């Protein structure tokens, strides 16, 4: 059992895709990342299947600022992996599997959504999901993605997949939801009466 | 038995009129199309149909649409005929299209929008000559309703509608309107409990038009003594017993013993005995600028036990109180 | 235990508001529904807490057919129910402490949902999820509330809700989602050249 | 001894004359413009160091390419942005407008001017012999300009050149690995494409100079002229000189070695074998006779050699039998 397929095989962790060998053994798409992650040797090489401080205390202790930091990594380089043509592939695949979940809008019609983060930034907004039938983002059904940060995904992933595969950007919803009340119609002007009476409090 | 009682004016014009008219069990509704209506807002609603505003489509003007619920299937046939009989009839609600929702077939009537200065805040606005003018709308309309042989059995402030703006009066709420019939009892249970008419209080099935008289009464008292409710009572029977306390005890009796009314136990035993006060005693600082000697005497010949004593709409039209109104049709 | 508080207490039934005492016993607000319900009286009486049909007690042929055949009639009178003020009252109240969740849209922040029925016709949609925000309709998180009919709660009743209570309609976003690939803007044409390439197959 | 020096023949001194704010990139800053100006349409293309789309700057509506820089080298985009500014309003030059930047990832992104570009998969099929003529001098107008600047391009590729066939407008792209000619100074040997590397890329000199490109360029008009993309197919940077040496013979090629004294990787001379060198009308067919002629043939000839120093230079070139019909057509 390998790290990569461990921590992708985990619970809240589907959305996750297996990052390719020669991927990470590429030193020239892992750079400006020394300073961005604790213990980066120690976070690399736990990832890479390769064997732990040799000589210092091997007892973890509290590895949890070590393990937990070589999760940062990966999501990290998970986030320009999935930008390339073969990670897009990857995506693409379990796209059609609906790994992501599907649109929870009832006239998108359980469209399968795509992974997506607010921002670019770790530790400040979590991952969400972007569907590409009605274009807009979604809090994730399950509690368990309630835990992963949105970096780890990017902001423009979704964007780019459509980029180099426009054939799968779904035809706009054909209906819409229309307000019925008593077999009424509602006019606009309601909506807005409301909002005049709410900023009355 | 009880003694059987008429109407003194429109007696006969149900019994020689068409039956495509009396008969509105029988009629057909004109269901147009539904989708020119869109609902804005809410102005209100209670145990029969919902209100709304709403904004007709078609031509961009305001609509009141009615929205009726599923209550009696010869009810909802009752106010669509009485709306397009007296239709285009003076200071009566405009009944436009008829529609219905096609997927739980309820029914909802539209009207012509009038853009009510409400009368929670315009009964103390209002001076002499305003109750003078509008109490003389509201007779132009309910002649016509009782000439068309249907009473109203509804008449109360939160069934006018007036647009102050344009001196506008509109009389709405035709639910419990119904066609009279000589000698044929009718239902006491109709009408707001504060504008009940005796008769609706003693159990007396043969009522007609003066009905609605008494109605207007009690509603021409509640604004030019400032009173809303004049007669505030707090059931069926309580509302007599504050009635009994003001027009006396003495005239009640009368009333039952005219007619031979089969009067309910319970009232007797609480009626006790009340004298006649005047109307000029409930007249303070604050109305007094509202009372007039012709107002009392119109309003007393309006608020009477019997029904067949009280002020017809013609009849009460051509009275003193009405003087300042009609001279300024010129 | 009563039949209302028992039914309403149920799980994946958390969306119902138990119906007042004398809106039933009033038979002015049942009507219409004879021929709509089978088994009416029994359907009546055994939400209604009274006796069974005194003697062949054990369930006539399977009451799968009738006690499910009462839950028929219950939420037909609970749509009629949440039309009244004080059944919107009450809507109103769990309403407050969030019953039927939270909109799934990111930029809606968490705003609380309303129930909603597609359609008044039973069978025919399941009960869906009113934002008060976006004004949209979302399939219900969990997987309990994907059984229970649409037509139990109607199609104007978040509509009439606003419209006796427009102090409850919440301010229109302040925020909305804009894709961003790699610190740009996307131009609307690239959507539209990727639906030009999707008519292709 | 080592290898022989090799010094260029034209544009030797420019750059060890000119201000020091010209050759040296790594001291330039960088005049970053508003970024919210652009937005994304269509991907062009990408590659190993940057990816590319097609935009629409929203404050003129009008059509650029933009070129999203990854954080490769802190030096090499220096470079790239340099020389761009440098060759900026040259003939046939690419025009860098703006330079933005993400403020949030500092990930630089380049922006050029819109060429509709006929794509050459569709299009070098499609040429005559005039307009083959035609379009190589306008490269070697390009070429001949950044020499002069001191700037090799090293990367002259089919994929690198756009044309607009519709106005007959050329314009060369990809100025990444474009370097600035010091005399004497060593270079990198990882450059160009493997099908347009020049031998001495092959025997690993370090030594060379503009006429880098005239290698490429010969690759270029070879390709065009015989119908066959690529010319010089080879599969690493072993066989790509067998393939050269299978045509160009073997005879001047250790003539080459020896004359520079290159140590050769003793891989080579084990698979080298000997090879004769064949004729440039051995390639013709009666599909590219149209596209052959005894000028164009001679131009080749003069453009692919194994020393660099006897190539045909951009200006030299300019001056062939090969353009005389293009050059007499601009007497307006
Ligand atoms: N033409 C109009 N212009 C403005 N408002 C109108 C209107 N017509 C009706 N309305 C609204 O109708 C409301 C009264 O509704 P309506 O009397 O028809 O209900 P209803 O008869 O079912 C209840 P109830 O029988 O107990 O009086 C008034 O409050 C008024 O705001
Ligand atoms: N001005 C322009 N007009 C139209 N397309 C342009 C253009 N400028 C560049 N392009 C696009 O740029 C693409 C090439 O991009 P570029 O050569 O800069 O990437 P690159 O240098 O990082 C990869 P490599 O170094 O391996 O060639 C071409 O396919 C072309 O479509
Ligand atoms: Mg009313
Ligand atoms: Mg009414
Ligand atoms: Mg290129
Ligand atoms: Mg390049
Ligand atoms: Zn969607
Ligand atoms: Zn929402």
């Amino acid at each position: 059992v390998s790290w990569i397929s461990w921590f992708c095989g985990l619970r809240g962790n589907e959305f996750f895709c297996e990052v390719d060998e020669d991927y990470i053994q590429d030193k020239f798409n892992l750079t400006g990342l020394n300073e961005q992650v604790p213990h980066y040797r120690q976070a690399l090489d736990m990832i890479l299947d390769l064997e732990p401080d040799e000589e210092l205390e091997d007892n973890p202790n509290q590895s949890d600022l070590i393990e937990q930091a070589a999760e940062m990594l990966y999501g990290l380089i998970h986030a320009r992996y999935i930008l390339t043509n073969r990670g897009i592939a990857q995506m693409l695949e379990k796209y059609q599997q609906g790994d992501f979940g599907y649109c929870p809008r009832v006239y998108c019609e359980n469209q399968p959504m795509l992974p997506i983060g607010l921002s670019d930034i770790p530790g400040e907004a979590m991952v969400k999901l972007y569907c590409p039938k009605c274009m807009d983002v979604y809090t994730p059904k399950s509690s368990r993605h309630h835990h992963t940060d949105g970096a780890y995904f990017g902001t423009g992933f979704p964007h780019i997949l459509f980029m180099v595969h426009p054939e799968y950007r779904p035809k706009r919803p054909a209906n819409q939801f229309v307000p019925r009340l008593y077999g009424f119609k509602i006019h606009p002007m309601a909506y807005q009466l409301q909002l005049q009476a709410a900023s009355n409090f | 038995g009880p003694v059987p009682s008429r109407a003194r004016v429109y007696t006969d014009v149900n019994t020689h009129r068409p039956r495509e008219y009396w008969d509105y069990e029988s009629h057909v509704v004109e269901w147009g199309n539904q989708d020119d209506y869109q609902l804005v807002r809410k102005l209100g609603r209670g145990k029969y149909s919902e209100v709304f505003e709403a904004i007709n489509i078609t031509n961009n003007e305001k609509v009141v649409v009615k929205i009726l619920k599923p209550v009696k299937k010869k009810k909802i046939k009752r106010e669509i005929k009485i709306l397009e009989n007296l239709r285009g009839g003076p200071n009566i609600i405009t009944l436009a299209d008829i529609v219905k929702d096609p997927v739980s077939r309820t029914p909802a009537l539209v009207f012509e929008h009038v853009n009510n200065t409400d009368f929670k805040q315009l009964y103390q606005t209002l001076t002499d000559y305003d109750i003078r003018f509008y109490m003389y709308e509201i007779l132009k309309a309910l002649d016509y309703c009782h000439s068309m042989g249907i009473m109203h059995r509804d008449v109360k402030p939160h069934n006018v509608m007036i647009d102050h703006e344009h001196r506008k009066l509109r009389l709405i709420d035709w639910g419990l309107a119904e066609f009279y019939h000589p000698g044929q009892e009718y239902n006491v249970r109709v009408a707001s409990r504060y504008f009940k008419g005796p008769e609706l209080l003693v159990d007396y099935q043969m009522y007609d038009y003066s009905l609605d008289m008494w109605s207007l009464g009690c509603m021409l008292a509640s604004m030019i003594f400032r009173k809303e409710p004049f007669f505030h009572g707090h059931d069926n029977y309580d509302q007599l017993v504050r009635i009994a306390k003001v027009l006396g005890t003495e005239d009640l009796y009368d009333y039952i013993d005219k007619y031979n009314i089969e009067l309910d136990p319970r009232f007797n035993d609480i009626l006790g005995r009340h004298s006649r006060k005047r109307w000029e005693r409930f007249v303070h600082s604050e109305n007094q600028h509202l009372v007039s000697p012709e107002a009392l005497d119109f309003l007393d010949k309006l608020l009477r036990y019997d029904h067949q004593s009280r002020l017809t709409a013609r009849e009460a039209m051509e009275h003193p109180y009405f003087y300042t109104v009609v001279k300024d049709q010129a």
